[PDB]
C-alpha cells in the first residue's frame, strides 16, 4: 500500500507563530492528498483537499502544499484552538492510507 | 442538513462478529457514497471500506475480507459487519461520508473476553 | 474554453490525473475528447431531462444538481454551473468521485465506445509535461 510518512511527530509552538507539517507518500500520488485535524474525544475534520484545496468553514490560516511524495500543511499564526492531531490520508490508490499523524500542542 | 451517528454494541467477545449502525438524517443514502474508518489505541486510522452509488464495495486488504458493508434505504442507514474479531479490532468506529465532510461521533468498542 | 490536447494532458496530470485509482492519463484526455471535444463549455440535454455538463460531459441527474433535471441525485454535491469553467477542478474533484464506483470510467459513454480498449496512452505522447 502507499504509505504516508509524517513529520516531526510531534510539534510545540507558542500561538501566534506559524508551523507547518509534513506528509511523505511512498510512491507518487498526484495530488491526492488530504488534510484532518482531530481533538481528543472528537472525530476527524477535513481542512484541506486534494494537496490545496479550500474547505468551506475551515479557517483561512490553513493552508495545502505539495504534490507527487512531497507534501505539507501550514498554519499562519497558530490559535489555541488548534492543538491537537492533524493527519494526512492519500486517496489515489486503494486501500486509503493515513499518515501515523502530528500531534500540534502548546509549548 | 446531514447528520450521522453511530449505533450498536460497546463491549463484543473474541470471535464473534461486530456490527455497528449509522442513521443518516437530512437526505438519503442513495445521494452518497458510505464510508466506516476506525482509530485504533496509539492515533493510528485505518480506512475500513465504503460502498458506493451501484452498490459495489471496496474493503481495506488488512481486513482479510472479514468485513461487510451494507445499505438500507427504507431506514436510512448503513452497516458495517467485522467477523471473527480479536483484541485487535478494539478501536473507535466512525462512519463519514466519501468526502469526508460529514462524520459521525464515533463509537468505542472493546473487544474482550470479559 | 477550448483546450489543446497536450496542454489538457498537463492540466490533468497537474490535477492528479496521471494514474488515478488505476486510470492512466491517456483515458482521461482521451474521454475529454470524445464526450466533449476539450470543450469546457459544451452541454447536451438528454431525453430523460437531465443534462451533461463541461469539458466532461457530467450528468444532472446523478453528479450534479442545475435545479431542473427529475429524480436528481447530486452525488457530487455541487452545482453543474461549476462544471462549466475554464477551470477544471470542479469536474476533475467530480470526475474522481464518479470514477471511484465500482462502475470506474464506464461511466463515460463516448470514452467506453471510443477510448477502452485503445492505445490510450497515444493521447498524451508528443506532449511536453
Amino acid at each position: 500500500d502507499i504509505v504516508l510518512t509524517q513529520s516531526p511527530a510531534t510539534l510545540s509552538v507558542t500561538p501566534g507563530n506559524s508551523v507547518s507539517l509534513s506528509c511523505r507518500a511512498s510512491q507518487s500520488i498526484g495530488n491526492n492528498l488530504h488534510w484532518y485535524q482531530q481533538k481528543s474525544h472528537e472525530s476527524p475534520r477535513l481542512l484541506i483537499k486534494y494537496a490545496s484545496q479550500s474547505i468551506s468553514g475551515i479557517p483561512s490560516r490553513f493552508s495545502g502544499s505539495g504534490s507527487g511524495t512531497d507534501f505539507t500543511l501550514s498554519i499562519n499564526s497558530v490559535e489555541t484552538e488548534d492543538f491537537g492531531m492533524y493527519f494526512c490520508q492519500q486517496s489515489n490508490a486503494w486501500p486509503y492510507t493515513f499518515g501515523g499523524g502530528t500531534k500540534l500542542e502548546i509549548k | 442538513d446531514v447528520q450521522l451517528q453511530e449505533s450498536g454494541p460497546s463491549l463484543v467477545k473474541p470471535s464473534q462478529t461486530l456490527s455497528l449502525t449509522c442513521s443518516v438524517t437530512g437526505d438519503s443514502i442513495t445521494s452518497d457514497y458510505w464510508s466506516w474508518i476506525r482509530k485504533f489505541p496509539g492515533n493510528r486510522l485505518e480506512y475500513m471500506g465504503y460502498v458506493s452509488y451501484s452498490g459495489s464495495t471496496y474493503y481495506n486488504p488488512s481486513l482479510k475480507s472479514r468485513i461487510s458493508i451494507t445499505r438500507d434505504t427504507s431506514k436510512n442507514q448503513y452497516y458495517l459487519d467485522l467477523n471473527s474479531v480479536t483484541t485487535e479490532d478494539t478501536a473507535t468506529y466512525y462512519c463519514a461520508n466519501w468526502d469526508g465532510d460529514y462524520w459521525g461521533q464515533g463509537t468505542l468498542v472493546t473487544v474482550s473476553a470479559a | 474554453k477550448v483546450f489543446g490536447r497536450c496542454e489538457l494532458a498537463a492540466a490533468m496530470k497537474r490535477h492528479g490525473l496521471d494514474n488515478y485509482r488505476g486510470y492512466s492519463l491517456g483515458n482521461w484526455v482521451c474521454a475529454a475528447k470524445f464526450e466533449s471535444n476539450f470543450n469546457t463549455q459544451a452541454t447536451n440535454r438528454n431525453t430523460d431531462g437531465s443534462t451533461d455538463y463541461g469539458i466532461l460531459q457530467i450528468n444532472s441527474r446523478w453528479w450534479c444538481n442545475d435545479g431542473r433535471t427529475p429524480g436528481s441525485r447530486n452525488l457530487c454535491n455541487i452545482p453543474c454551473s461549476a462544471l462549466l469553467s475554464s477551470d477544471i477542478t470542479a469536474s476533475v474533484n467530480c470526475a474522481k468521485k464518479i470514477v471511484s464506483d465500482g462502475n470506474g470510467m464506464n461511466a463515460w459513454v463516448a470514452w467506453r465506445n471510443r477510448c477502452k480498449g485503445t492505445d490510450v496512452q497515444a493521447w498524451i505522447r508528443g506532449c511536453r509535461l
